[PDB]
């Protein structure tokens, strides 16, 4: 959401944006470690070295931080009653938002949001089936996770009524109106039986769309188009609540949610395509008028809706940025079952591999692979930082400790906890989106290394 | 039209209900004839065969002045209780000479 | 064109076909009609088509076009004739003779 | 082991030939047009199905009718195919391109092993693997900038 | 100085381009356009005073604009302004005791009490040298259109007011019929006495339905069948009509087809029958409430029971702006009634209809509240002295 | 980012000027609406530059706040935290935005004492959940007993009532506010209570009709009143139907058929009249527009017609005379009419209104509210709505905590008991959080014109032992007991006060940088 027109700066747009469609928890890290590795990069300008030279020397680096991250990695999520590394994994995306005063609250949706929807034959998640609305009003710990859907109830009629106990949903596709096709006809009327037969037309078509619901054993319907005002009135004598212009992708979440399918015709409705759901109701919201559905129950739904409420409009747009980013953090861990230890405690781990190995051999890239290690400890003396501590007073206590003995999950912390130890303070976070910032920062770096000419233009007209 | 040969009796019956009313009115007697419509080039024909004056195009103002003058009756089109063309002709108005200067 | 909304479905094969004979039996209609007073020149102050020419070489007409209104009530008077428009209402009356 | 069906025709219900008037004298065969414009459609749906063709491919698009009647007999579909990717999957699975569905037969259908929608870099894409009479290849892209893959696609 | 009997009228010049005379001070107010926001609060009170009362509006600006200039003093004092509202509204409760003893009970029965509180309004106007007429005028406008000693209140839109340029004030008219502003088609009758008025909602033209409707000519005979018959069809309209024994017919305008064709209007003359048309959609409550007809829409229903009755019903026709209709009695006559207002310039017409709607809103607050008090600053002394008693 | 400025027409700032017009633009927030908080505050009249300006009194600070168009970006985050305040709960926008502003304020006292920004919203969080224990604690039930219910619902509106241009009309306003509430015996949808303004008279004048208000008066040729009347209403079209076939044209051969087709399209609507009189009813409202052909058919068998009450009107009389809505009449056994007593016409300032003279079930009111202009009627209509939206969700939330002062104290003595518990990092934070809950007493007590500065002292001293129940007396100016005035406010606005300011002054607070992107057509 910048106005930068600089073309350096704005590949640093599209690298956030690279880490938010692969991964979406360290957009905001991938940032500042590509300015660490352009910093140090640029002492190593003056010295004479080539700048493809340290490119290729960063790429011999980043290999020793991807080997060494795979060494400490174990999870035992089963997805059945083992979610408290779920959980863990959450709060580590969560606690650097703004929603630390719903910290163990809104963790525990965005775990349970995943697993219903995810398919873990294939371990993939699709994000469509996890619908994220946000109304105002209320506060940050009601926000639910409602199983089923949620969408604007617009009820034809004010007599309609507000509660439906056991609901056989009758999903279908079209107008309540006589059958009108999709060519040009022009209809022809010639005699008054024929303006006779134009009523008694209508007037049986109204009464078969009404009857084939309800020999169906059906008691509401959804449509995606309007009604007619004639087919209002029949609803209410028959006892049939009706929601009216719903949306494209909406109704595609009912049939999921109650396990019902979408009816082209009226002619073609059965009692195998409808859906069960349990309460369907609206809830009014204040003083508004908007009535959003709430569905308490149902039966082995594949398809769940957070409903995200608060106290104005800026805190509910950053929980629905902030909750997506809990949701993906779920979805990489299907995606690789492998985990780190966040705080700048795999930063620091990793500094050391690159030191290590810059001795084994110091021919060419010595002072390559030492700007690399000096650039990842950027990463955890901007947490110390910002958290009123010392920056290198912090971390040389800390990468000190890692090397007099075994290097355990060793970070820091705001209020530090205690300790300083990353397992005993549950900073979990996953093994490729931290791979994937070392990898996409290294490769941004290089096309912004490997070039020596800028061939802008001057004004604008 | 289905028929192309029932295109020639139409397009010769949109100029034959128009000669219809212009040999019902001069047979009468009428000798000048004033209207406030229009009276196009093939109506004309009709009152040079029959020695008629048809004058066109005349203000509403000034046909009430004359018919009220005259005594004659400002019709607008057939009347009389469901005859086909009948036009009134004992309401024609008289005129001691009518003269072009 | 005629002062309507006329319009044809064509649904048959022989109905175009007939329409456009139409078309050309008209004109031999109206040049049937004024060559029964034997004329010489014909002059009117509309176009006149190719079909109309046609019935008008074989039978020895001299045709002039497109001459102006205002010309036409001048030689009305100078040949004593009469202008009409309508071929099918033509009379012995209406020809100049004595030009 | 799918069988994909590549088409070139519409599978809408609005599917018009733009100079058709249906001229109804009757209110009896008023609803006898509208029953015979779905079973236009049915008809073609019917065409796909016996046939073992589970994924149907097609570069015009599927309306609402199709889609439903697909995910009821458990059959995939994809509409507004490019002709550019139409004809790389054509030499892929060695079939052949049936812009008329009553000629459809197993000669004209394609084989493979392999074909999910996975979800690579947050976009989703329908690969086909598996075929050993493969003529053709696709080879994906993956960097950090749009820049960065355009300088990746002309190296 | 533009209050009380000796007051001068003011003349407010738009941007448009349309000066208008006026005194009234709602009016005055109204077209200013003040930009100041608390001096647009003292417009809406002078048009909630021509609503509620009518002849209140000049001087609820002399007492706001006053209340708010002893204010000036009081808030140079040290006096909160949350205890100055406290102050006044027991001055205003205080202020309708001593009103209500200065009020002298009266009925609506005697004319002679009407008629002075009617000229009272009309002498700071400029019809207060016409007030030997429209003063008795507006005395019977009002009481023969009340039902009196059964209700308590009165509509003023049941009392049109016609301005028409020509003449003097003198020439004013309390015609209790129907006075129409449009012309007569054809206007070769223009007068027809033991008239009987009927008002048709149905359009007499062509036959055409809310559905698109063609017609298919395929034949040399068919042409005939077209025109012929659409002749026998308004022919069986106006029959319909001229054997029900009305000969005044009122059209009402239609917009989406012709409402009388030149065809339906050659039948009409010929029975002998004044047309009417163009009469409005939001006037014909009016019409039927004055004559006594019925809104006719369906030609089926067109029956004599539903026609009106007319002693004279005929085209008045004027020395000055055109014309207009005139219906002089009618059997069983509604509470209606219409006053037809003359003059010389158009800037004197528009100063008489405002001077008339004071004068009639006077008598309608004497049908609210039945109680009058001495006029020219005679409450304002009381109000005076008796308040400042109450305040020592 | 200053420094090698890689931007075409944006600015920002970092740390320096982003706190810094955070504070100021927050701040001038508060600041303004602050003289109309309280009982004794003022009031503000709002104007444009022209092009009809259309001037709009309003004491209420979410109708304030979202017409003045604020530039500045932090200050906006409070014009929408108002806008939710109204929305939900309908009351405490002001107090809402006061709050919300001396956090802020005492957020600035910060600066200076060189505290961490992080720090603040942790010692923020504690003190909220300190605060929200205080009214949990002293919020008092209400079960059975109604008549002390009801009591307790003029208490409510006399509290609310009393900050706006409602001053003097205690006596009338409560009346008319409780009562139509209680009507309405069901939910709150804050709809069947349609309040009209007519101009002619004073606020005393006004008063809550026993029946139900329409206009677009009855015919031309029908009856104006029906006694024991049975009301049907509609939703269906009457003329000019055009029914639901597009597509459909009437092509015939002659004329003559044209008239036959007319004649048969006016005996269906005439057939669809009669299926309406079979019910046996004396009035009609439909939705739609009745044309002069079926309002003929009514007037000749005596049966009203009101035509195009308005899409929400067919909603109100459906819920004060008990039937439905009934749009397809085929049905006369499965069709529930209306009842009333008298349908006659009322004139409320020189306008005929149909008035719905004693009707049975009827949860539906009408305020006849007359004002002496237009701006104290756009004024008391917003007044009177801030007062019916907390009737409305205290039937609903039977809770109630002391007002006037009384509740921002117990509030602010649960987080000074545990900020004494707390080290002296966050401790700091949790007495500025305190601070400004004291000034909420502080600014109604100012605004009266008494000494604020002692009465909130002696309120400090009253509640720090024992008197849960003491609060500010605006009547006299000292201290008393809120449970014997009478002086209480709902527990759900209270609570909405408390908890949209302090996550409202948590998002403004953790803000270090404030980029704004180059505007369009601003040049
Ligand atoms: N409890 C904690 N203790 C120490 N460090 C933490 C804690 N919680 C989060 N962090 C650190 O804060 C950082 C937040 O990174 P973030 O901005 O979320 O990355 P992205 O922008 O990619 O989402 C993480 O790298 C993590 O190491
Ligand atoms: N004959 C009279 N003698 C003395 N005073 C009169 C006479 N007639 C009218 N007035 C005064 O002229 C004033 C006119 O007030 P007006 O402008 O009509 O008030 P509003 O604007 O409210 O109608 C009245 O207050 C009345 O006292
Ligand atoms: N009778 C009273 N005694 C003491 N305080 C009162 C009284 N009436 C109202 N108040 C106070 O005046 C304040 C008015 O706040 P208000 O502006 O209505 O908030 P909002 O704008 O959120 O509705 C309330 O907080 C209440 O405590
Ligand atoms: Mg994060
Ligand atoms: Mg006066
Ligand atoms: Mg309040």
């Amino acid at each position: 959401m910048m106005d930068v027109d600089h073309q350096i700066a704005k590949l640093m747009v599209e690298l956030s944006k690279s880490q938010d469609d692969e991964i979406g928890d360290g957009t905001t890290g991938v940032v500042v470690l590509a300015g660490a590795l352009l910093e140090e990069a640029e002492q190593l300008l003056d010295r004479g070295i080539h700048p493809i030279r340290i490119a290729d020397g960063y790429e011999q680096a980043a290999r020793v931080a991807i080997e060494h991250l795979d060494k400490i990695s174990d999870s035992v999520l089963v997805d059945i009653k083992d979610t408290e590394p779920l959980i863990q994994t959450a709060k580590t995306t969560l606690g650097s938002k703004v929603v630390n005063s719903c910290h163990r609250q809104m963790a525990e949706i965005a775990v349970n949001a995943v697993l219903t929807v995810a398919d873990m034959e294939r371990r993939d998640v699709d994000f469509e089936l996890i619908k994220v609305e946000g109304k105002v009003g209320g506060r940050l710990e009601d926000t639910k996770l409602i199983k089923g859907v949620i969408v604007d109830k617009d009820f034809s009629h004010p007599q309609m009524p507000k509660k439906v106990e056991d609901a056989k949903i009758a999903i279908l596709t079209c107008p309540f109106e006589p059958p009108k096709p999709k060519t040009k006809h022009k209809l022809d009327v010639t005699s008054v039986e024929d303006y006779k037969a134009l009523q008694k037309y209508e007037k049986e078509k109204f009464e078969e769309m009404i009857q084939q619901i309800k020999e169906t054993g059906a008691n509401l319907a959804i449509c995606q188009w309007g009604f007619d005002d004639e087919a209002n009135h029949l609803l209410l004598q028959n006892n049939l609540p009706a929601v009216r212009w719903v949306g494209g992708p909406e109704i595609e979440l009912i049939a999921i949610a109650t396990g019902g399918r979408i009816v082209p015709r009226f002619s073609e409705l059965t009692a195998e395509k409808l859906g069960f759901a349990g309460l369907v109701q609206e809830i009014s919201f204040g003083t508004t008028k908007d009535k959003m559905l709430v569905i308490e129950q149902c039966k082995n739904s594949r398809a769940v809706t957070i409903f995200i409420r608060g106290g104005n409009k800026m805190i509910i747009e950053e929980a629905k940025r902030s909750l997506h980013d809990a949701l993906c953090v779920i979805r990489n861990l299907i995606r690789d079952n492998r985990v780190v230890y966040g705080g700048g405690a795999a930063e620091i781990s990793c500094a050391l591999a690159v030191s290590q190995e810059a001795d084994k051999c110091p021919t060419l890239e010595q002072y390559a692979m030492r700007a690399f290690a000096d650039a990842l400890e950027v990463i955890p003396m901007a947490l110390s930082e910002n958290s009123g501590m010392n920056p290198i007073q912090t971390m040389t206590e800390v990468r000190a400790r890692q090397v007099k003995e075994m290097n355990p999950a060793l970070g820091i912390d705001c209020l530090h906890k205690g300790t300083n130890d990353m397992k005993q303070q549950h900073v979990i976070e996953t093994l490729i989106g931290k791979k994937q910032q070392i990898s996409l920062a290294t490769q941004m770096v290089r096309m912004i290394l490997k070039i020596d000419d800028i061939r802008k233009p001057g004004e604008s007209e | 039209i289905t028929d192309p040969e029932k295109l020639d009796q139409i397009r010769q019956r949109e100029s034959d209900i128009t000669k219809e009313r212009i040999q019902k009115i001069l047979a009468t007697g009428a000798n000048v004839i004033l209207t406030t419509g229009g009276i196009d080039d093939m109506c004309l024909k009709y009152f040079v065969e029959a020695g008629a004056m048809a004058v066109r195009r005349v203000l509403k103002r000034d046909l009430k002045r004359i018919a009220k003058a005259s005594g004659a009756t400002i019709l607008s089109t057939l009347a009389n209780l469901e005859g086909e063309e009948t036009f009134e002709a004992a309401m024609l108005g008289q005129a001691e000479e009518v003269v072009q200067e | 064109k005629g002062e309507s909304q006329t319009d044809i479905e064509i649904t048959r094969e022989e109905d175009f076909t007939r329409i456009l004979q139409m078309e050309e039996e008209y004109i031999q209609q109206l040049c049937e009609d004024i060559i029964q007073l034997k004329p010489d020149v014909v002059i009117t102050e509309k176009g006149i088509s190719d079909l109309a020419q046609h019935y008008l070489m074989r039978a020895n007409i001299t045709a002039i076009r497109r001459v102006r209104k205002t010309d036409n009530n001048r030689i009305a008077r100078a040949c004593g004739a009469r202008i009409v428009s309508r071929p099918e209402e033509l009379r012995e009356d209406d020809v100049g003779t004595g030009a | 082991n799918p069988k994909i069906a590549l088409l070139n025709v519409e599978l809408e219900l609005k599917a018009e030939k733009d100079n058709a008037e249906i001229r109804v004298h009757t209110v009896e065969d008023y609803q006898a047009i509208v029953d015979a414009e779905w079973n236009i459609l049915y008809d073609k749906l019917e065409k796909i199905h016996h046939s073992g063709a589970k994924v149907v491919s097609s570069k015009l698009p599927i309306g609402d009718v199709a889609t439903q009647y697909f995910a009821d007999r458990d059959m995939f579909c994809a509409g507004r195919v490019p002709e550019e990717d139409l004809k790389r999957t054509m030499m892929a699975c060695g079939g052949s391109i049936q812009t008329s569905v009553n000629a459809l037969s197993a000669d004209v259908l394609g084989r493979c092993q392999v074909f999910e929608e996975t979800q690579i870099g947050g976009e989703r894409y329908n690969f086909f693997t598996g075929c050993p009479k493969a003529k053709t290849c696709t080879f994906i892209l993956r960097g950090g900038a749009e820049q960065f893959m355009e300088e990746t696609e002309r190296s | 100085t533009s209050l009380g009997p000796k007051g001068m009228d003011k003349m407010i010049q738009d941007g448009k381009g349309d000066v208008t005379i006026t005194n009234d001070g709602a009016t005055i107010l109204k077209q200013m356009q003040v930009l100041h926001p608390a001096a647009r609060m003292l417009v809406e009170l002078s048009k909630a005073q021509d609503i509620e009362a009518g002849d209140g509006t000049t001087s609820v600006v002399i007492i706001a604009g006053s209340l708010l200039d002893s204010c000036t003093k009081l808030l140079q004092k040290g006096i909160h302004p949350t205890i100055i509202s406290e102050s006044f509204q027991k001055a205003l409760e205080k202020g309708i005791e001593i009103l209500t003893d200065m009020s002298r009970p009266v009925e609506l029965s005697d004319r002679e009490t009407l008629l002075n509180s009617a000229t009272t309004s009309l002498n700071s106007k400029v019809v207060s040298q016409y007030s030997s007429l429209l003063s008795p005028m507006s005395v019977n406008a009002v009481m023969k259109v009340i039902d009196p000693a059964t209700a308590t209140s009165v509509d003023l839109r049941d009392i049109k007011i016609v301005k028409k340029l020509g003449g003097t004030i003198d020439d004013c008219e309390l015609v209790e019929g129907l006075v129409l502003t449009q012309k007569v088609s054809n206007s070769g009758i223009t007068r027809v006495e033991k008239a009987k008025i009927g008002l048709i909602q149905f359009c007499l033209s062509a036959p055409k339905t809310d559905m698109d409707n063609q017609i298919v000519v395929s034949d040399y005979a068919q042409m005939d069948r077209v025109l012929r018959e659409e002749r026998a069809y308004i022919l069986n309209l106006v029959k319909q009509i001229k054997k029900t024994g009305c000969n005044v017919l009122l059209i009402q305008k239609s917009i989406l087809r012709d409402a009388l064709s030149d065809l339906a209007l050659h039948f009409l003359n010929k029975m002998k029958i004044m047309v009417i048309k163009d009469i409005e959609r939001e006037d014909i409550e009016f019409i039927c409430k004055t004559i006594g007809t019925k809104p006719v829409a369906h030609i089926d229903q067109f029956t004599a029971d539903m026609l009106g009755s007319a002693e004279l019903a005929e085209e008045v026709n004027l020395n000055g702006s055109g014309k207009l209709l005139k219906i002089t009695g009618c059997a069983s006559p509604g509470k209606t009634v219409t006053i037809v207002v003359r003059g010389s310039n158009k800037l004197v017409i528009e100063e008489a209809e405002r001077s008339i709607h004071d004068a009639l809103c006077v008598i309608r607050c004497l049908v609210k509240k039945r109680a009058l008090i001495a006029g020219g600053g005679a409450p304002e002394i009381e109000l005076a002295l008796r308040l400042t008693e109450y305040s020592r | 980012a200053p420094v090698n400025i890689f931007k075409a027409g944006a600015d920002e700032e970092r740390a320096e000027t982003a706190r810094l017009t955070s504070f100021i633009g927050a701040i001038a927030i508060g600041d303004l609406v602050k003289s109309t908080l309280g009982p004794k505050g003022m009031d503000k009249i709002l104007l444009s530059s022209g092009r009809d300006a259309s001037l709009m009194v309003t004491n209420d600070g979410a109708t304030i706040l979202k017409n003045i168009g604020v530039d500045n970006p932090a200050a906006k985050v409070l014009v929408d935290m108002s806008r939710v305040q109204d929305d939900e709960v309908g009351d405490g926008t002001t107090s809402v935005t006061v709050l919300a502003a001396e956090l802020l304020r005492e957020a600035e006292s910060l600066i200076a004492k060189k505290i961490h920004p992080q720090t603040i919203i942790a010692g923020w969080r504690e003190a909220t959940k300190a605060a929200r224990e205080a009214l949990l604690s002293s919020a008092v039930d209400h079960g059975s007993d109604e008549v002390k219910f009801r009591q307790d619902l003029m208490n409510i509106a006399g509290t609310t009532l009393s900050s706006k241009l409602l001053t003097h009309h205690k006596d009338h306003f409560t009346k008319l506010a409780v009562e139509a509430v209680l009507r309405l015996k069901g939910s709150g949808n804050l709809e069947a209570i349609h309040i009209i303004k007519k101009l002619g008279g004073s606020l005393a004048d006004s008063y809550l009709d026993e029946g139900f208000l329409l206009d677009k008066k009855i015919g031309v040729n029908q009856p104006k009143r029906i006694e024991n009347a049975k009301i049907l209403i509609a939703n269906t079209g009457m003329d000019t139907d055009k029914i639901k076939i597009f597509g459909s044209r009437v092509r015939v051969d002659s004329t003559a058929k044209v008239a036959e087709i007319e004649h048969a399209e006016k005996e269906k609507m005439k057939e669809k009249v009669e299926r309406i009189l079979k019910h046996g009813i004396n009035c009609f409202i439909n939705r739609q527009l009745i044309y002069n052909y079926p309002e003929q058919l009514f007037g000749a068998a005596g049966v009203m017609a009101i035509e195009h009450a308005d899409f929400a009107g067919v909603e109100r009389l459906a819920l004060v005379t008990g039937g439905e809505i009934a749009s397809t009449f085929d049905h006369p056994e499965l069709v529930k009419l209306g009842s009333c007593k008298l349908i006659e016409e009322v004139m409320i300032g020189e306008d005929k209104l149909i008035h719905f003279s004693g009707v049975a079930l009827g949860e539906a009111c009408t305020i006849v509210l007359r004002g002496a202009t237009q701006q104290i009627l756009d004024e008391a209509e917003r007044s009177l709505h801030d007062a019916l939206c907390v009737l409305a969700q205290t039937v609903k939330d039977s809770r109630t905590v002391y007002g006037g002062g009384c509740s921002e104290m117990l509030m602010a003595h649960a987080v000074t008991q545990l900020a004494n518990r707390t080290p002296g990092k966050e401790a700091v934070a949790m007495e500025s959080y305190a601070k400004a809950l004291r000034m909420l007493p502080t600014i109604i007590a100012d605004n009266a014109g008494y000494d604020s500065a002692d009465l909130v002292a002696q309120l400090r001293a009253a509640h720090s032992e024992g008197n849960t129940t003491a609060g500010l007396d605006m009547r006299e100016g000292t201290i008393g007991d809120m449970a014997i005035l009478g002086i209480t406010e709902s527990f759900q606005v209270k609570r909405q006060v408390l908890l949209s300011a302090a996550e409202a002054a948590e998002v403004i607070l953790r803000v270090d940088n404030i980029i704004k992107a180059a505007p369009r057509k601003r040049v």
